[PDB]
């Protein structure tokens, strides 16, 4: 998914372990906005919309 | 002398179908075995002639069976036939299992286990039948259930991998779902001749829980020809579904080739597993609510063994009959809850409802049983 | 005292032909038969079709 | 926007369950589907051979089976060149790959029209509302490259409506507006949802009346033979 | 106390007085409660299974009884009971006999 | 009516069962035609051997 | 639990049984049928209904709290 | 060529609740121009008008078709 | 039972149907026979009944 | 996979790429061989020891 820097603030602003998942937004990939992913839900196997 | 009795085939007919003291005070609420017996071998001939016609691949299971509804002479009722006579086994196996609970006849208690392992074979031979078809609906459901059988730690990872052939729902996948559900039916007929021969070894129930050894009138012809009634009534109603209304049980997505990246919005298993799926989603978590539903199959274990009444039925114990009412009203609010999309208030009710259905079914009967105890100079 | 044990009547259940202490039971049996059978022999054919 | 539409149930002529479906309606939606909507939709599960004693005739079926040409297999060298075909033709994709529709649109790629009445939540009046209600956007667009349309979840088809004032004009009277087309099109598609649907209600009025025979028969056997143990009485002998 | 008139209530609600039935009727089965059946006199066995009988049958029947030979709360003849007391007593005693 | 019919027809098993058979057989042929009969009756019109008889 | 022959130990009991063809094919049925079924229904309305308006009501609530989350936005 | 289809949706879309849905949409254009820079941007007004004209033509569409 | 004009795909699927469906008759008909068999009671070489040697 | 297109290859598939699908096909087949094997040695001892008077 290619993003906005903007919606990188949107999706950062929010700290690390807010979440139940601890992951900071720069970990997840290198170059920000094109974030790359494994589409998949990790619970239990589905594509959310 | 007489041929029934000297025949060792003929020997096993009498004791079964003619020799049996049966009770005299059984409604039509005691058909239901007779109902099952002959939904079960109707599914056994409509399954046959459709596997006399289906394809078993990822690639030709839809066009086959595209090809069986328009180009095979009654494939499209016969499909029908197959379809809603699961809807009407399951029909007739709830309300089997609402008379067992109802009647106190659930004291039997080997006979109750022997009829838990056959409604654990009857769920999973529905839910591999249900995703043989290669629907939309059918491949999500089969992903997401083989990921709730990933739950399990360190177990259930080789489990999952083992029974996938692949990385996901696959050909692999596909065939082997297709053999169990091609051959688990005969595995249900041999325990359900272990069930009737259990119950043959203690005898039949009657409304009242007092033993009718004083009022046994035979299986026939009385029976027989009430069996016949029922079972004509099963055949009008079946066949009336099938014949008026296709589509009032089967979903619409269940006509769509499978699309390995959708996940379609109103995705949901079929209404006999949605109180089994409410329990899940109404859960946060994955593991937690997988055990929820299996302590729920564990719970009709369990209610055998805490039957802490004097006597045998609710007939005359009208508190726990409430609450017994209660109970069918929670399960049809919790299959209800399964079959709506995924809502703050419907979020709040089916918690409420699945809390609702734990504590009467295993708080409140031991309650309502010893206030109907100690009300009554005991 | 065993023959002090008598016969609760019917009266409320028999058929119209058997509302009668006159009537011979060996000359109003065949409507009665020919009637039920009729029943089972109608039955019969609807089966077979 | 989270919010469908419900389709009402509409006074059709298989409306009620004694109700059937106008075969003529059938032939001419059917030539809306090859006269236009054949070029971007496919209904690959549907031959000429189910088009012979439904509407049409046996020769006019040889006449469509020889005005689309598909392929013939090998003639000894694997040329496979183009074959009328007589009676087992079936219908042409439109395209020979998905991505070949992708990119003739924005994605977004047509189905197949087998099942589509019975394949989403609201019938064949699903259908009639789909390709009626077109109006305009009060203040929602979102990119312009797409359409718009209040039926549909999303509320945004990259479809446009094909109907626009006699789209056919075709064979009878029968004046092309929205309305004509699209029943035509809803009587064919729910032709093609089930091919056996008079059939079915045939059977059902058989049905009906050997249950209407059978149900005071079989009860009365019951009654007749439990009719022992209803009369039966009890006394008290010490 | 209020109670005994819960107990009226209940005993309106139940309605094997309806069907002409004792407490000694309904009672669930295990062994002990067969004991206590064998632990009977003769006349009361064969009336009980007299009353078994009949509710049997207008229980299949289901048209119950008129109003008038329904059994009331004072004239419970319940009888079991203490043979009931006594098979538990000697199963407890042979439970702690065992246990000791 | 009653009395010759269960004098003649309910006495023999095999006789019986010949006769329901051959019953059988009529009314299913009355019973064809009655249905279709009903069936076309109710939708005229619409059906496809009215449009055959136009060609 | 077996067949006939050693199951009970009855005395003082005589039942009264008619012939089939004896008796009409429907003694009473509407004269009987209605008020018992009225009673049947009488003896189960309070025990049977009450959780069903509770479903109806809980279930109107529950779709009035939807639409009305759903019509504000 | 006169479409018909025009004629009953404009014939029956002058239903009482039908004309206040009317009037709810334009007070949603209303606040929507006087409000703008926005994203709440009438969608619910025009699939209720929608909603009760589509109904009431469903009630009287096979007439003339 | 030709599935067609001549052998097809649907001679084989009923021919598959039938492959299947057939040794677990013949399982029940195995347990017939042995039920049977101890009915009776089995034989030895000789002939002679054998009663006394159980 | 019963199908006449893809049957020879689904069997190449089991002898070749899926795990001992080759021991367990060879086994089904020469196990059936044995079947009959004993299946006549069966029939010829009812016959031979004379236990057909069953
Ligand atoms: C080419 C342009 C056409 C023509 C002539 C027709 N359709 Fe339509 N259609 C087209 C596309 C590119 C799409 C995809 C967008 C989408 O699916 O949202 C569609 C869609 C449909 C659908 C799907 C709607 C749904 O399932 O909710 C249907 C049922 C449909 N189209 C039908 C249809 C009919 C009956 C046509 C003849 C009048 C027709 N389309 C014309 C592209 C095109
Ligand atoms: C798999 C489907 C089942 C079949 C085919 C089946 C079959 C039968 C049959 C034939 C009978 C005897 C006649 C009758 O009263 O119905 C019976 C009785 C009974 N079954 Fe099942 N059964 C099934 C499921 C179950 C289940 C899930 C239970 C619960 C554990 C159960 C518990 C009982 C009990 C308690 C009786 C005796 C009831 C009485 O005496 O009146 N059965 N069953
Ligand atoms: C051994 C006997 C059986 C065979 C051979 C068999 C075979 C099949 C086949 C081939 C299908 C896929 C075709 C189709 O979906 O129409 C199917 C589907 C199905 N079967 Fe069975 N089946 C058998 C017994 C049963 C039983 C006992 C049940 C439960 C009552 C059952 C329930 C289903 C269901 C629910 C489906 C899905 C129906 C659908 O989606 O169209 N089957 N079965
Ligand atoms: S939330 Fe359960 S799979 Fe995505």
């Amino acid at each position: 998914r290619h993003r906005t820097k903007k919606e990188i603030d949107q999706e950062a602003a929010v700290e690390v372990s807010q979440l139940r998942d601890p992951q900071h937004d720069l970990e997840r990939v290198k170059k920000p906005e094109w974030v790359i992913l494994i589409g998949v839900c990790t619970h239990l196997g589905c594509v959310p919309i | 002398i007489n041929i029934r009795k000297t025949h060792p085939l003929m020997k096993i007919v009498n004791n079964a179908f003619i020799d049996l003291p049966a009770p005299s005070n059984i409604s039509s609420w005691w058909n239901f075995g007779s109902l099952l017996g002959i939904c079960l071998i109707l599914q056994i001939l409509t399954g046959l002639f459709l596997a006399m016609h289906y394809t078993p691949d990822t690639t030709t299971a839809f066009s086959s069976v595209t090809h069986i509804c328009r180009d095979v002479n009654y494939g499209w009722i016969i499909r029908y036939m197959h379809a809603n006579g699961a809807s009407m086994f399951f029909i007739c196996l709830f309300m089997h299992v609402g008379r067992g609970l109802y009647y106190g006849s659930y004291t039997f208690l080997e006979t109750w286990n022997i009829g838990v392992i056959l409604l654990f074979a009857t769920m999973a031979t529905a839910f591999m039948g249900y995703v043989l078809p290669w629907g939309q609906m059918s491949f999500w459901g089969a992903t997401v259930i083989t990921n709730l059988l990933s739950a399990i730690p360190y177990i259930g990872t080789n489990l999952v991998e083992w029974i996938w052939g692949g990385f996901s729902v696959d050909k692999a996948t596909l065939t082997r779902f297709f053999a169990f559900h091609f051959i688990f039916p005969f595995i249900i007929a041999a325990l359900a001749m272990v069930h009737l021969l259990f119950l043959h070894e203690t005898g039949s129930n009657n409304p009242t829980g007092i033993p009718s050894d004083t009022d046994k009138i035979p299986f026939h012809p009385y029976y027989t020809i009430k069996d016949i009634l029922g079972a004509i009534l099963l055949i009008l109603i079946l066949m009336l579904l099938v014949l008026f209304t296709p589509d009032l049980l089967g979903d619409p997505d269940n006509y769509t080739p499978a699309n390995p990246l959708n996940t379609p919005p109103h995705i949901k298993p079929e209404w006999y597993f949605l109180f089994a799926y409410a329990i899940l989603r109404s859960i946060p978590n994955k593991l937690g609510g997988v055990l929820a539903l299996v302590l729920s199959i564990l719970v009709l274990v369990i209610m055998p063994l805490l039957h802490t009444s004097k006597q045998r039925s609710m007939m005359f114990r009208p508190i726990s009959q409430c609450m017994f009412w209660i109970l069918v009203a929670d399960l049809l609010t919790l299959t209800w809850i399964g079959g709506q999309p995924v809502e703050h208030p419907y979020i709040i009710i089916g918690q409420l409802a699945s809390i609702m259905y734990f504590l009467i079914i295993l708080v409140m009967m031991p309650v309502a049983s010893i206030i109907e105890n100690n009300l009554l100079k005991w | 005292s065993h023959t002090d044990i008598k016969v609760p009547d019917f009266s409320d259940y028999r058929r119209p032909e058997v509302l009668d202490s006159t009537k011979s039971s060996k000359e109003s049996s065949e409507a009665r038969k020919g009637f039920s059978y009729l029943i089972t022999a109608t039955t019969t054919v609807g089966v077979a079709y | 926007s989270d919010l469908e539409l419900h389709p009402p149930s509409y006074p059709w002529s298989h409306r009620g369950l004694l109700s059937s479906l106008d075969h003529t309606s059938i032939r001419r939606g059917f030539q809306v589907y090859k006269q236009v909507c054949s070029s971007c939709h496919s209904m690959d599960y549907v031959a000429y051979r189910h088009l012979v004693g439904v509407c049409y005739t046996e020769d006019e079926a040889k006449a469509l089976a020889e005005e689309v040409e598909v392929q013939d297999g090998p003639n000894e060298d694997g040329e496979m060149f183009m074959r009328p075909g007589k009676l087992s033709d079936y219908f042409p994709k439109p395209y020979p790959n998905p991505e070949a529709a992708r990119a003739a649109n924005n994605g977004a790629l047509p189905p197949d029209l087998s099942y589509i009445v019975r394949a989403r939540h609201g019938g064949e009046d699903y259908v009639f509302s789909l390709l009626t209600g077109y109006c305009e956007p009060p203040r929602v667009s979102l990119r312009e490259g797409l359409y718009f349309n209040p039926y549909f979840p999303g509320q945004a088809i990259g479809m446009a409506p094909p109907i626009y004032n006699e789209v056919l004009e075709f064979d009878d009277g029968t004046p092309a507006t929205m309305s004509q087309v699209a029943k035509d099109v809803c009587t064919f598609l729910r032709w093609a949802a089930e091919p056996e649907h008079d059939h079915r209600k045939r059977m059902g009025l058989k049905m009906l009346l050997m249950m209407g025979l059978l149900l005071p028969l079989v009860y009365a056997m019951k009654r007749h033979k439990w009719s022992v143990l209803k009369s039966r009485k009890l006394a008290y002998r010490p | 106390k209020w109670l005994e008139g819960i107990r009226k209530w209940y005993y309106n609600a139940a309605g094997f007085n309806k069907l002409g039935l004792m407490r000694d009727d309904t009672i669930h089965e295990n062994d002990d409660v067969k004991e206590a059946i064998r632990r009977l006199p003769e006349n009361l066995y064969n009336d009980r299974v007299f009353r078994i009988k009949r509710a049997l049958d207008l229980s299949m029947r289901q048209q119950i009884l008129p109003k008038e030979q329904w059994t009331k709360y004072e004239e419970d003849k319940f009888y079991l009971e203490p043979y009931l007391k006594e098979v538990i007593r000697e199963r407890k005693e042979r439970e702690e006999w065992t246990k000791k | 009516l009653t009395a010759r019919l269960y004098s003649l027809l309910f006495r023999r098993t095999s006789t019986f069962a010949l006769t329901i058979v051959v019953g059988a057989l009529f009314f299913e042929r009355a019973f064809d035609q009655g249905a279709d009969a009903i069936y076309e009756h109710i939708n005229e019109g619409k059906l496809w051997k009215h449009i055959k008889h136009k060609y | 639990g077996r067949q006939f022959g050693h199951l009970t130990r009855v005395r003082h009991v005589i039942t009264y049984s008619l012939s089939p063809f004896e008796q009409r094919a429907f003694p009473h049925y509407f004269s009987k049928g209605i008020p018992n079924v009225l009673r049947r229904t009488r003896a189960c309305i309070l025990r049977v209904a009450p959780p069903f308006v509770v479903f109806y009501l809980v279930y109107t609530w529950g779709t009035q709290e939807f639409e009305k989350s759903k019509r504000k936005n | 060529l006169v479409d018909p289809l025009t004629t009953v949706r404009e014939q029956c879309e002058q239903l009482e609740k039908c004309v206040k849905a009317r009037e709810r949409l334009e007070l949603c254009d209303e606040r929507v121009s006087s409000r703008s820079q926005t994203e709440e941007d009438c969608t619910e007004e025009l699939f209720d008008f929608l909603h009760a004209r589509d109904h009431c033509v469903a009630h009287k569409l096979f007439n003339s078709l």
